[PDB]
């Protein structure tokens, strides 16, 4: 009873049965501060059965540092009452409660149990009972740049998956005797030692199909063993391995005996001597706080600072460990000891969030047990940070001003930044930036700019809207909500409608990017990441990428003549299927599913786009006699669709979506097989239908079987949406025509001048004039994986499986069908709030104004091993040129509108270089190899004038310059790369 | 992107490939216009077939679209053109050259694969009987590849 139309990108990264199982299960939350109330968000919009909120103490003012349930009007007001009606509103399916007091009964209530706020004390206490009844129990504490996690699942958690990987599967080629399977050609297995797999469909090794899983020792990246199989027999052909997945058993430890003999996780290996470091430290914090009632150390205090080290050594003592304290860490850890960032606390709230969902699931590896973070790293330098600047001035950004003082407050106040998209992360982004106080200044300023709309599925990771902001624009909604947080931003932020490319130059110009500090991109696609990659790198501008992929993430920044540009590293592309693979013979489902797509295309889509465009454009038919590739395909289209079958009724429809069915299952098989019949041989003996090729089988249409009856229905309900006509879903009327149908005879065909365009006129004067008809036009579908009464992903479901079937491939339902031909990317709220923590903590370095290459730092992670890793960006490459260094990307040649020639002669006197090629855009505009000609034409006019006669287009108003890529060679002839040109017109 | 496809222009320009000619169409560097010469020891002998090659934006890191003009009766080139070769779907790599995907090519037409077919049709004319297959390919270069 999931609602698959909500949690839609949620279900690919967890599935039926662990959401299933996650709805049942309660989740108290102890503390409602920004690392809590983020807790709860990311809890809420996950989709457990029920949040609980118990926090008594009321509002304060700094607490508005990172909590975006507060306002000014509640100080004074319990946290957890003044939350709960705004977390209540988050999802409709998850109730939140708030708890006035808690007793350690009650605690059996819940499934999960996660405490922040809390002193040692309370947490030993709570844990002494959530340990020995089975309550999965988290500690999460964020200090300023410094954050731990504790976790304890009990000492038999059962974890069914340890890493979030589908199970690996392969072909075989042949099994000997000794068992070692072997893979088909050039085909890496990926398995490792231990793994547990289990055979299907192996020939001469009947007893290896049974399903009992084998170990696996691996031999090599093809081939691997399973142990001895003589008694089963001598040697088995072919079939297909499957990976098994089993249990693990992980025990945890309690609180107690964990705080003397802790096993830590460590988020870097750079500094693996930290972590035993923030042990003592965070304890010391705790017997400082209970030791002077609750208060922690003041912001950079320096008897503070002394007190709490003296804690810190005799913790140390107390505790035998034999590490040695390193003072200024320590002393560091105490004078953030009072601060509250919003990234901090978005980082470690999703981090504990996915922790929760592990316990809740059964699902993943947690950590185990202790993590410590910190991004000490991001400590502004170029200001003073001292007592003075870092005493709280009573505002709503205190628990920010206690780490980065005033001045740096001022620096932020009166950014001008640029936010590309307003998807999940763009949404983490505003809220991020509006907590931080992001251009509340008098030079501040905002833009954000998103097309698309929002729709049902983007609420499950996209806080900022509401179900009745369903169907409106992305950028005002982000807009008005986070005005709403921060009412400092109203007026300061500008929302657009507008998508970054190629045509939006005009507003996204000259003057709008040289007003910016820095760009931050919430993309989802390679194409607009590049595009504002390079306008950044022409316009010399920090740029900050971040993306997500299921449970991983990763982080990037791209620094003006420090680091390289966005382009300049390669990713794996998409895989796209061999032709002759999809066309004639598949053997996995995928395979079936992208045919099932193209043939949705050419049958409700080419075809009618071919109709209108020949009832519109008055000289078609000649273009196409001329351009197309099959111009009689093209005119066999248009007279089928225009005179030949056109339904009058809906009963016509059904009986062509019965002819489709009779043309593509049935008599495109029995053409495959008289070609090649089931027992031919290759050139080299062996039979023709072996190995990845698998012999199909015609289909006979059954009316009672569900698969053909559904493929029907979505066919002819697709024809008579095309058609405009009145479809229907009683099967009735379907049993009644179909009936009455007689297949017309067929019998494959074996083969054995100019007239050929006589028949393509004869065809073509066939078709009525256009003039006959105006105004008459047929609908094409346009495909729409989110809808689901369009037909669309029900017609690709049936095609799919009846192809399947044809080839006896286990046919996929249509959750995997919509998951695979819509393209959908597994998206998660956890990993969004992640990495929006890590963009906001590189943002103050970028804020800053760092110069060493090793004070930022690229970030990968995956949540379902607890996986983090940062490293230093990689430095832009150099080049020597005429003798001087130059940098390869973040370099230009500023020169004037001068001609062509002038060009040339400029290059060839001043940097020794003879040019070869120049470019602009999509056309050579120079090359030595041109006919002389041409040259002496093209050469005596500027570049200006030179780029409008190429491209035939007039240059824009708002155009004020041009980026040439020229390809030059030294005096001797040798090849030399040059930086390109930026004529200023 | 443009720079490597100016690369590989003046590389056959510098080296003239003898068997293809491969060219901008116009002035435009994503749309090139090929030409191979069918292979003396092959059906295909005197014949000239056309080519369109159209180099996606993220060239070389996706492979180009190099599609048949001139009708041509191969196993492996059905009538829209498309090409049944590896290193164009998902073999390729960002370190092959046009020169060497017109040398696949050229090899290709020297002998089919009617294993692993694009036209079934004509795969099995070519096992079965060879000479027919010989006729036909003879006769569709005569009408198409020639004038
Ligand atoms: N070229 C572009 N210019 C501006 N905004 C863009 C561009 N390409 C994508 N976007 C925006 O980037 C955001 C990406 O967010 P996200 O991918 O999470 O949402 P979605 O694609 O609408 O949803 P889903 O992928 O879950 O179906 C969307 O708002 C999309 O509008
Ligand atoms: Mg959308
Ligand atoms: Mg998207």
């Amino acid at each position: 009873t999931i609602d698959e139309g909500l949690y839609s990108r949620q279900l690919y990264v967890l599935g039926h049965e662990a959401m299933k199982q996650m709805s049942q299960s309660n989740v108290l939350i102890i503390g409602c501060k920004g690392l809590g109330v983020e807790i709860a968000k990311n809890v809420c919009l996950a989709g457990v059965k029920s949040v609980t909120l118990y926090d008594p103490q009321p509002t304060r003012i700094e607490d508005l540092s990172s909590q975006y349930f507060l306002t000014e009007d509640d100080i004074g007001v319990p946290r957890a009452k003044v939350t709960v009606s705004k977390l209540a509103e988050l999802n409709q399916y998850v109730p939140v409660s708030v708890v006035d007091e808690l007793s350690t009964e009650y605690l059996k209530n819940f499934k999960c149990v996660v405490v922040t706020e809390t002193s040692l004390t309370k947490q030993l206490e709570i844990n002494d009972f959530t340990h020995k009844n089975h309550i999965a129990y988290i500690a999460a504490d964020s200090r300023g740049l410094f954050g731990s996690i504790f976790c304890d699942f009990g000492e038999n958690f059962i974890c069914t998956d340890t890493d979030g990987n589908e199970p690996l599967t392969g072909m075989i080629a042949s099994i000997t005797d000794d068992g070692v399977v072997t893979m088909l050609e050039e085909t890496r297995h990926g398995l490792e030692n231990g793994d547990f797999v289990k055979f299907t469909e192996v020939k001469g090794m009947p007893g290896l199909n049974d399903g009992t899983p084998r170990k696996v020792e691996v031999k090599g990246p093809y081939t691997f063993s399973i142990g001895s199989v003589k008694d089963l027999g001598s040697a088995g052909y072919n079939g297909v391995f499957t990976q098994v997945k089993v249990p693990t058993k992980i025990s945890f430890k309690s609180l107690r005996e964990s705080l003397k003999d802790p096993e830590y996780v460590y988020p870097d290996f750079g500094k693996m001597m930290r972590p035993p470091q923030y042990h003592i430290a965070f304890q010391a914090l705790s017997a400082f706080a209970d030791a002077h009632e609750g208060s922690l150390p003041r912001p950079r205090n320096d008897i503070d600072a002394a007190e709490f080290f003296e804690f810190c050594k005799k913790i140390a003592s107390t505790l035998q460990f034999d590490v040695e304290l390193d003072e200024k860490l320590i002393k560091e850890i105490s004078y953030q000891a009072r601060g509250d960032l919003v990234a901090m606390s978005a980082f470690l709230g999703g981090a504990v969030a996915q922790e929760v969902l592990k316990a809740t699931t059964s699902k993943f590896y947690p950590l185990k047990q202790y993590f410590y973070f910190d991004s000490l790293e991001s400590l502004p330098s170029s200001v003073t940070i001292s007592e003075e600047t870092c005493k709280p001035r009573g505002c709503r950004y205190d628990g920010q001003i206690a780490v980065f003082g005033s001045e740096f407050q001022e620096k932020i106040a009166s950014l001008s930044t640029f936010l590309v998209g307003a998807g999940a992360i763009g949404c983490e982004m505003l809220k991020n930036w509006a907590m931080m106080g992001v251009a509340t200044g008098e030079s501040g300023h905002i833009s954000v700019t998103d097309m698309d709309s929002i729709e049902k599925s983007n609420l499950n990771r996209q806080f900022l809207f509401r179900p009745r902001d369903v169907g409106k624009l992305k950028s005002e909604c982000a807009s008005t909500a986070v005005s709403i947080m921060n009412p400092s931003l109203t007026g300061k932020i500008t929302s657009y409608q507008e998508r970054v490319g190629p045509e939006s130059e005009g507003i996204f110009g000259d003057e709008f990017f040289e007003k910016l500090s820095l760009v931050t991109n919430a993309l989802d696609n390679v194409e607009a990441r590049m595009y504002v990659d390079r306008r950044c790198v022409f316009f010399e501008k920090p740029l900050l990428e971040s993306g997500t992929l299921g449970t991983k993430g990763n982080t990037q920044v791209v620094v003006p003549h420090l680091t390289e540009s966005y382009g300049s590293s390669q990713d794996p592309p998409e895989k796209s299927f061999p032709i002759c693979t999809l066309k004639n013979f598949p053997n996995r489902i995928e395979h079936t599913i992208a045919w099932a797509r193209d043939l949705f295309e050419g049958l409700f889509k080419q075809p009618i786009d071919n109709v209108n465009m020949y009832l519109s454009s008055p000289n078609f038919l000649e273009t196409s006699l001329k351009t197309s590739s099959n111009p009689r395909e093209v005119l066999e289209n248009i007279r089928d669709y225009l005179v030949t079958e056109k339904p009058l009724s809906f009963e016509e429809c059904i009986m062509w979506a019965r002819l489709q069915f009779d043309k593509f299952f049935n008599n495109n098989i029995q053409q495959l097989l008289f070609n090649f019949p089931k027992d031919s041989v290759t050139s080299t003996g062996q039979p023709f239908w072996s190995g990845p090729k698998r012999a199909p089988t015609p289909l006979s249409f059954d009316i009672h079987n569900r698969e053909h009856f559904d493929f029907i229905v979505a066919a002819a309900s697709l024809y008579a949406f095309n058609y405009g006509l009145k479809s229907e879903t009683d099967p009735a009327i379907y049993e009644r025509v179909l009936a009455g149908y007689n297949p017309p005879p067929f019998a494959p065909k074996s083969g054995i001048a100019n007239k050929d365009k006589q028949e393509l006129k004869s065809i073509a004067d066939s078709l009525p004039p256009p003039s006959s008809l105006v105004g008459f036009r047929l609908t094409p579908a346009e495909f729409e994986k989110d809808d689901d009464s369009n037909h669309h992903i029900d017609f690709i479901t049936a095609a799919s499986n009846l192809r399947a079937m044809n080839y006896d491939i286990t046919p996929a339902d249509r959750f995997k069908t919509k998951f695979v031909a819509g393209k959908i990317v597994p998206a998660m709220c956890t990993s969004t709030a992640v990495v929006s923590g890590l963009v906001c903590l590189e943002l103050v370095k970028l804020v800053d104004g760092k110069k060493k290459i090793e004070e930022y730092k690229n970030g990968f992670f995956n949540l379902a091993i607890g996986l983090f890793t940062f490293s230093d960006p990689i430095a832009s490459p150099k080049m020597k040129v005429n003798g001087k260094e130059i940098d390869k990307i973040w370099d230009r040649y500023n020169l004037p509108d001068c001609t062509l020639q002038e060009l040339i002669d400029y290059f060839q006197k001043e940097e020794g270089l003879e040019v070869t090629m120049l470019s602009s855009g999509v056309s050579l505009l120079y090359a030595n190899f041109q006919p002389p000609k041409k040259l002496a034409e093209r050469l005596p006019l500027k570049i200006s004038e030179l780029v409008e006669q190429i491209t035939k287009k007039k240059l824009e108003p708002f155009r004020k310059h041009l980026v040439l890529e020229i390809c030059c060679d030294d005096a001797n002839g040798e090849d030399v790369e040059v930086p390109f040109i930026c004529i200023k017109l | 992107a443009l720079k490597r496809i100016n690369r590989e222009l003046a590389d056959l320009g510098k080296d003239p490939p003898s068997s293809s000619s491969a060219g901008p169409v116009g002035d435009d560097l994503f749309h090139w216009q090929a030409t191979i010469m069918g292979p003396a020891d092959s059906p295909y002998a005197g014949g000239v077939f056309f080519l369109s090659i159209h180099f996606p934006t993220d060239y070389p890191f996706k492979p180009p679209k190099v599609n048949f003009t001139t009708r041509i009766y191969h196993p492996n080139i059905n009538s829209n053109g498309s090409i049944c070769l590896d290193i164009l779907r998902d073999q390729w790599s960002p370190a092959l050259t046009i020169s060497k995907v017109l040398l696949s090519i050229s090899s290709l037409l020297t002998d089919p694969n009617p294993d692993d077919p694009l036209v079934p049709e004509i795969a099995h004319v070519y096992k079965t009987d060879r000479s027919r297959y010989e006729l036909s390919a003879r006769e569709w270069t005569r009408k198409y590849a020639i004038g």
